[PDB]
C-alpha cells in the first residue's frame, strides 16, 4: 500500500543495516541485482543470504532478529501473515516486494512492520476491512477473495522505477527488468495482454535511453552496452545451436507439428523443404550457417509457419550487443540462469549454486552464463524426450475431471525434475503436447497433475498441478486450496514448504487416499 | 533415322510439351496424381533423381515411348529439362539444395544378356543382369570446361564434354589466341564417377561357354550405388569406344565397348 518509493522506503534505510531475502527465481535475482547497484551507489550496508522455503525464512529470521532492524523481502512472504508466524517488535519494519497477488488480509490492513511495496494500482480486489475485521458473510468473502494464486507484476520493474525515480538508472538496470519480464513471459505467469503492455512500457524506456542520432552513436565506442527491440521467432536459444534441434525441442512447434509421432517428422520435413533451405545447413551451429541463407530467416519461416498451421511464430522482445562477439536475447539469458539455479550435478553446495547464478548475471562472468546455455540445451532435450515418452506410452489417465501422470524412478532424467520449476515447465509441456495430440474436445480443457519420487529413502513424492490450458487463460490456480482442503479430509502427511502452495510433498502410503478424495472434492 | 527426326525443333518442342503434360497429369488406378507424391518425396530427402516407370509412359505416350529406346540421349535430355521445370513449379526455392533433375527409367521391356550384345544395340537403350566384381573409387571429372584466352584474359563459355573424347576449345572473339588457353578450377564444374565392372550371372552362365564381362559407367548421383559381389539390374546406353591397344594387341582394327548406366535397381 506504499504511495511514495522516494521518501518512504529509500531515504528510511539510507543510513542503517538492511538485510535482504531473496527467493529463488529469476525475475527476484533481478531485482535483487538492481537494489544492490542502487545501495552500492549510495553507500547503504547490507547482508545477502539466500531463502528457499518458509521454515528457512523463520530460522534465517531467529538467526538475524536481534543484528538487524529494517528488512526487505522480495518475492517471498506476502500471501500469509508474516506477523504471526515472524512474531517482530515495534522498530523492525518489513519491506516487501513480491509477485503474488492473494495478499494476506492482516498485512494489508497494518500500519507497524508490513509496508507493502506491491503497486495499488494492479487487478487485485480488496475485501472490505470493516467485513473482515469488526459472521458466515466473512467466509463468504474469504472463499470468493483467496479461491486463485494468480501472479502479479515483476518485482525487477518496480525496483527499475525506484531506481528511474531517483534518476540513477542506467542500461545495466533496464537489461535486467527486461530479463525479468521475459521470465514471467516464459514460466508463463502473466497473460498476453498484460505481457504486451508490460513490453510497451519497456520500449518507451528503450527509446529514452537509447536516444539513436547521427554521428553520436557512431562515434560511440562498441562495449557499450545498446539494448534494442525485435520483433523475434518463438524458438528457443536457436542462436547457439543448430535450427533443426531448436525446432524439435521447442514448445509451439514440438506441440504444434506433433513430432513426439513420425507423422509429425514427415511434416517437419516438408516444412523444411517449403522454405527452401538444404537439410546440411540447418544441422549446422547457427553461428556457421551460410549468410545467405540467414537474410530473411525469419520472414520466410514465418510463411512457411502459416501455410503449415503455425501462426503465433513471431513475439516482441529485446536484445543486447555489448561488444564485438557477444549478443544475445532475453530468452538466453532466462535460460541460461534458471538451469543455473536447478542443477543436479550440482547437487552439493546449493547455496554456491544460487551464488553462480547470481553471478552470471554479471558481464564479468560470461563463462558461467554459456555453461548455463548448455545445460538448458541438455535440459530441454531431457524435457522434450520424457514428454514424447509419457504421450506415446499412454501414461496419461484421466481420472475424473482432473489428468493424473506419475513419473517412474526408472525412467531417464527423473532426477532432473524433483526440482520445483523444472517440473513446472515439465508439466505445462506435457500438457500443452497432450492438448494438441488428443481428439477428445473434453479432454482438452482439463488440468493436469504430475507427479515424481522426490526422495526414496522417505517415500515422499513431489506434486504440482496446473490450470486447464486454454486460448486466453487468465493464470488462476485453485489447486493450492483443493490439495489442503482434500490433504485435511484424509488427515495425510503433507508439506507445504514451498512459496507457491500448488506445489506440495506427499507420502507414497497416503496417494490413493488422498486422489480420491480430490476427485471426490473437484466433482 | 530417329536421331533426325527427334532433333527437329518442333518435333523437341513438342515432346517437351507431351512430357510436361504426363508428369502434370497422370492419375493412378484410384485417380492420385503419382508424380506430385514422387516429386514431393525426392525434394524432401533433398535428392536429385526421378524414377519414371516405362509401363505407364507407353500406357499415356506410345510415340515417344517408342522414340526413347531409339534415341536415348537426346530424348533423356528433353525430359530431364522438363523434369526441372516441373520441380521448379512445385518447389520454387528448389534451386538451392538442387541444380540438376535426372530421369532413371524403370522396367524397360527388353532384357538382354552380355553374351548377346553385337552391333545392332550400339547407341541404344539396353537393359542386362549380371554380378558386380569390381568397383573402383569416386574420381572427380571434368563437366563444363571453361577455357580462357591469355591475349584478352577473357574466359570462354563452357564446352560440355563426352565419356569418348576430349574436348578441344572454339574461338576468342577476336584475338585468337587458340594456343594459349588454360583452365581455372574456381569456375569449372564438375562430376562425380566411378567405373564398375559387371560379368555373367553364376547360375545363368553356360555350363560349356565361361563368364564374359562388361564396363559400366556411374555418374553424378548413380555413385557408390553398388558394391563388388551384388546382383543388380543394368539399364543404360550401349556405347562404342575405340582402343588402339586392342587393335595392336590382337592384329586386327577392334574397338571397346562401354555402358553408360542410366537406371540401377539391386534384387
Ligand atoms: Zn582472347
Amino acid at each position: 500500500f506504499v504511495s511514495d518509493l522516494r521518501k518512504e522506503f529509500f531515504d528510511v534505510i539510507v543510513t542503517e543495516r538492511v538485510l535482504l531475502l531473496v527467493a529463488p527465481d529469476v525475475d527476484a535475482l533481478c531485482a535483487c541485482k538492481i537494489l544492490q547497484a542502487l545501495f552500492q551507489c549510495d553507500h547503504v550496508q547490507y547482508t545477502l543470504v539466500p531463502v528457499s522455503g518458509w521454515q528457512e525464512l523463520e530460522t534465517l529470521f531467529l538467526e538475524h532478529k536481534e543484528q538487524f532492524r529494517y528488512f526487505v523481502l522480495i518475492n517471498c512472504g506476502a500471501n500469509i501473515d508474516l506477523l504471526e508466524t515472524l512474531q517482530p517488535q515495534e522498530e523492525a519494519i518489513f519491506y516487501i516486494c513480491d509477485t503474488h497477488r492473494p495478499i494476506d488480509v492482516v498485512n494489508i490492513y497494518n500500519d507497524s512492520q508490513v509496508k507493502l511495496l506491491i503497486r495499488q494500482d494492479d487487478d487485485l480486489e480488496i475485501p472490505a476491512y470493516d467485513d473482515i475485521f469488526n459472521e458466515a458473510r466473512r467466509r463468504e468473502i474469504i472463499f470468493d477473495y483467496e479461491q486463485y494464486e494468480y501472479h502479479g507484476t515483476s518485482s525487477a520493474m518496480m525496483m527499475f522505477e525506484l531506481a528511474w525515480i531517483m534518476s540513477k538508472d542506467s542500461n545495466d538496470m533496464l537489461w535486467w527488468a527486461i530479463v525479468g519480464l521475459t521470465d514471467q513471459w516464459v514460466q508463463d505467469r502473466i497473460t498476453q495482454m498484460k505481457y504486451v503492455t508490460d513490453v510497451g512500457t519497456l520500449q518507451r524506456h528503450v527509446s529514452r535511453h537509447n536516444h539513436r542520432n547521427e554521428d553520436e552513436e557512431n562515434s560511440l565506442s562498441i562495449d557499450c552496452m545498446r539494448i534494442a527491440f525485435e520483433y523475434d521467432l518463438r524458438l528457443s536459444l536457436y542462436q547457439h545451436w543448430s535450427l533443426y534441434e531448436s525446432i524439435c525441442n521447442s514448445c509451439y512447434t514440438s506441440a504444434t507439428l506433433k513430432l513426439w509421432s513420425l507423422q509429425g517428422q514427415k511434416k517437419l520435413q516438408e516444412f523444411l523443404a517449403d522454405m527452401g533451405m538444404p537439410l546440411k545447413q540447418v544441422k549446422q551451429k547457427f553461428n556457421s550457417m551460410d549468410i545467405s541463407l540467414k537474410e530473411n530467416l525469419r520472414e520466410m519461416l514465418e510463411e512457411s509457419a502459416n501455410k503449415f498451421g503455425m501462426k503465433d511464430v513471431r513475439v516482441q522482445t529485446f536484445s543486447v550487443q555489448f561488444g564485438f562477439k557477444n549478443k544475445f536475447l532475453a530468452s538466453d539469458i532466462v535460460f541460461a540462469v534458471l538451469s543455473l539455479l536447478e542443477n543436479t550435478e550440482r547437487d552439493e553446495k546449493g547455496t554456491d549454486n544460487f551464488i553462480k547464478a547470481l553471478d552470471s548475471l554479471s558481464r564479468s562472468n560470461l563463462d558461467k552464463l554459456h555453461t548455463g546455455l548448455e545445460m538448458g540445451k541438455k535440459l530441454l532435450c531431457a524435457i522434450q524426450q520424457t514428454v514424447a515418452s509419457c504421450i506415446c506410452t499412454n501414461l496419461i489417465l484421466s481420472q475424473g475431471p482432473f489428468l493424473y501422470c506419475y513419473l517412474m524412478e526408472g525412467t531417464p532424467d527423473v532426477k532432473m525434475f524433483s526440482n520445483p520449476i523444472s517440473l513446472c515447465l515439465l508439466c505445462k509441456y506435457l500438457l500443452k503436447s497432450f492438448v494438441c495430440s488428443t481428439k477428445n474436445k473434453r479432454c482438452k480443457l482439463l488440468p493436469l497433475v504430475l507427479a515424481a519420487p522426490l526422495d526414496a529413502e522417505k517415500g515422499t513424492v513431489i506434486m504440482v498441478g496446473i490450470p486447464p490450458e486454454a486460448e486466453s487463460s487468465d493464470k488462476k490456480n485453485f489447486f493450492g486450496r483443493a490439495f489442503e482442503k482434500a490433504a485435511e479430509s484424509t488427515s495425510s502427511r503433507t508439506l507445504h514448504n514451498h512459496f507457491d502452495m500448488s506445489i506440495i510433498e506427499l507420502r507414497t502410503e497416503d496417494r490413493s487416499k488422498f486422489l480420491d478424495a480430490l476427485i471426490s472434492l473437484l466433482s | 533415322t530417329v536421331r533426325e527426326w527427334v532433333s527437329m525443333a518442333a518435333t523437341r518442342l513438342e515432346i517437351y510439351h507431351r512430357f510436361k503434360n504426363f508428369l502434370r497429369t497422370h492419375v493412378d488406378e484410384h485417380g492420385h496424381n503419382v508424380f506430385k507424391e514422387k516429386i514431393s518425396d525426392m525434394c524432401k530427402e533433398n535428392k536429385e533423381s526421378l524414377p519414371v516407370n516405362y509401363e505407364d509412359l507407353a500406357a499415356r505416350e506410345h510415340v515417344l515411348a517408342y522414340f526413347l529406346p531409339e534415341a536415348p540421349a537426346e530424348m533423356l535430355k528433353i525430359f530431364d529439362e522438363a523434369a526441372k521445370e516441373v520441380v521448379l513449379v512445385m518447389y520454387p526455392k528448389y534451386d538451392r539444395i538442387a541444380r540438376e533433375i535426372h530421369v532413371r527409367i524403370s522396367h524397360l521391356p527388353l532384357v538382354e544378356e552380355l553374351r548377346s550384345l553385337r552391333q545392332l544395340h550400339l547407341n541404344q537403350l539396353i537393359r542386362t543382369s549380371g554380378v558386380v566384381t569390381c568397383c573402383t573409387g569416386v574420381l572427380p571429372q571434368l563437366s563444363m570446361v571453361k577455357y580462357n584466352c591469355n591475349k584478352c584474359n577473357f574466359i570462354l563459355g563452357p564446352f560440355f564434354q563426352s565419356q569418348n573424347q576430349e574436348v578441344r576449345p572454339g574461338s576468342c572473339p577476336e584475338c585468337q589466341s587458340f594456343g594459349p588457353f588454360e583452365i581455372n578450377m574456381e569456375e569449372t564444374v564438375y562430376q562425380n564417377y566411378q567405373r564398375i565392372t559387371i560379368q555373367e550371372s553364376p547360375g545363368k552362365v553356360a555350363a560349356g561357354r565361361l563368364p564374359r564381362s562388361k564396363d559400366a559407367i556411374l555418374l553424378a548421383d548413380l555413385v557408390d550405388s553398388c558394391k563388388p559381389g551384388d546382383e543388380i539390374e543394368l539399364t543404360g546406353i550401349y556405347h562404342n569406344n575405340y582402343d588402339g591397344s586392342l587393335n595392336t594387341a590382337n592384329g586386327f582394327p577392334v574397338f571397346a565397348t562401354v555402358i553408360l548406366a542410366n537406371h540401377i535397381t539391386k534384387k
